[PDB]
Formats: C-alpha cells, structure tokens, sequence
C-alpha cells in the first residue's frame, strides 16, 4: 500500500547489481590493424590522466 | 633456349652464354611474411630496387691444389651497400637469395665444382686433433666476410659431415666442358620469420673442386671464381643506432 511519492519514486530495494561492465570472449590475444601517419590536432592518445 | 640466361634484377643485369639452367631452392620462390606468419607490429622498411640487386664479392683463385672455400650468408653484405647499412640500423632482417657463381676456362681446361648450399652449416673445430680439447673456432672462421675462408678438411667439410651426401640440398656442379655459371635461388630459410643478419647466418655457401683442375702449360694458369650475389625480396624491422657485431 504505497501512496506517497517519496516512496513510488524510491530506488530502495534495487536488489539488481548495476554493472558498467561486460565480460566478452577473447580466446585468442588481439590481433593488429594496420595504422599510417596522423598529423593532426585536438586528438591526443598518448597522454592520459593517472 | 636453355643455355642462355638474362638475370636482371634492379640496376644490374648478368648475362650467360654457357649456362645449365636455374636451381630454385626446395621449390620454393623467395617472399615477404604474412600477416599469419608475422608478429612483430612494426611496419618494415622493404626497398625494392637499392637492396635486391647484384653484388660483387671477390675472387679466389683456383689452383691444382685448392681444396674448397665457403662464404657465411648475410655476412657477406653486412659492410657492403645499402643493404649493409640497413642490416646494422635494423635489429631484424629477412630475405632470399639468387646465387651466382663463375668460372671461365677454354675448351682445354678440365676440372668440376661443387656449389652447394648448407643451411645452418656449423664449424667443428680438430679438437686439437687428439680428440680430447673442447676447443671452438674463432670469429675470423665463423663468419669470415666476403674474403671467405679456406676449408682444411673439405672430406667432411670442417663439420663432420661428408662432401658425398651434400647433393641432397641445393647444387649445381660448374664442369668447365659444359658450363661456367651455376645459378642457386634460395628462399629464406629459419625457424623465425626474422632474425639478426649480424648474429645468425641462415645458410653457407661451398665451393669445392671434386675433380682438379688440369690444363697443358701454355695455357692460361690462373683460373678465378667469382661470386655473384642478389638479396630477393627483402624485408627490414627495428630501429636503432647501428652496429657493426
């Protein structure tokens, strides 16, 4: 018997494990794609933030 | 249409007039590496035309009394052109070969050579002839350059290993009644799809006169042997400063 909405609205008893991931099959390591020359600006992947 | 043959590769161009044929090596053409095959990521360097061309090594001379020579391969071009250049600022390198040796004579000139080619062809040492020294053979005899080295006991070709079976890998036979060219087309041949030209040596190359030469003196006494060499299909990878040994 539920009535107000502090309680309809609720997340208390979200039993569900909320994951950010997703365990995929690697049977084999990765394999390489072939890459060229980039000469640009604005994309970095070399530098990170540890 | 046999006895002629035009080998252009490059800038360099051998022509034949008293040729046999082509020998290409346990019948397979020389190649680059797959992508199955390979697993270093890096991209190599594969020049086409300043590498893969004919090189001259030197010429020993044969006499009644010479009993064989072999030259280590890629020794021979390690201080030699741009593929040498290359080797030493490369830490890999993969490649086949196109053999070529002469030795002209006249029709009254007699005498046969075994050109073969032994992969892998470790160097025994007399073990100071007793048998009791475990002795090992220096730098000079191991890898030799393009000077070459003399065998001493060319029976067992310095190994162990007798001269009679080493037609069953690659040969031709120079008989100066039938031809003065022997051309042997060897693809690349390890366990590895690279390794180091400065550290390991994928084949020898031997060169033996099974019947000695003979002529009537009048004629002309110094008879040369010249080896005459191409990398096929080479392959770089791994870049830094370059070393010599």
């Amino acid at each position: 018997g539920d009535r107000v909405a502090d309680v309809i609205e609720s997340s208390i008893g979200d039993s569900v494990s909320r994951a950010l991931t997703q365990a995929l099959p690697a049977p084999t390591g990765q394999n390489t794609q072939v890459s060229s020359h980039r000469l640009d600006t604005g994309e970095v992947p070399a530098l990170q933030a540890a | 249409s046999d006895r002629v043959a035009q080998l252009t590769i490059g800038n360099s161009t051998i022509t034949t007039q008293e040729a046999a044929n082509i020998i290409v090596g346990y019948g397979e053409w020389p190649s680059y590496c797959s992508d199955d095959d390979a697993t270093a990521v890096d991209k190599p360097t594969r020049p086409d035309v300043s590498v893969n061309r004919f090189y001259t090594l030197d010429t020993k001379l044969w006499e009644k009394s010479s009993k064989g020579w072999y030259w280590k391969f890629p020794d021979v071009l390690t201080e030699t052109g741009v593929f040498g250049q290359n080797a030493q600022f490369h830490y890999l390198y993969r490649s086949g070969f196109c053999i070529h040796v002469q030795c002209n004579a006249s029709k009254f000139h007699q005498g046969a050579l075994l050109v073969a080619i032994l992969p892998e062809y470790v160097i025994g040492t007399v073990a100071g002839g007793t048998g009791t020294e475990d002795s090992h053979p220096p730098y000079k005899q191991t890898q030799p350059g393009a000077d070459g080295f003399e065998l001493q006991h060319p029976y067992v070709l310095d190994a162990g290993i007798p001269i009679s079976q080493l037609t069953v890998c690659h040969h031709q036979r120079i008989n100066l009644r039938t031809n003065n060219c022997a051309t042997i087309i060897v693809p690349y041949m390890n366990t590895l799809p690279f390794d180091s030209a400065l550290n390991h040596c994928n084949f020898g190359l031997l060169v033996v006169p099974i019947s000695p030469l003979d002529f009537d003196q009048g004629a002309t006494p110094v008879i040369p042997i010249t080896i005459t060499l191409a990398p096929m299909c080479s392959e770089f990878a791994g870049l830094r400063q370059a070393v010599t040994q």
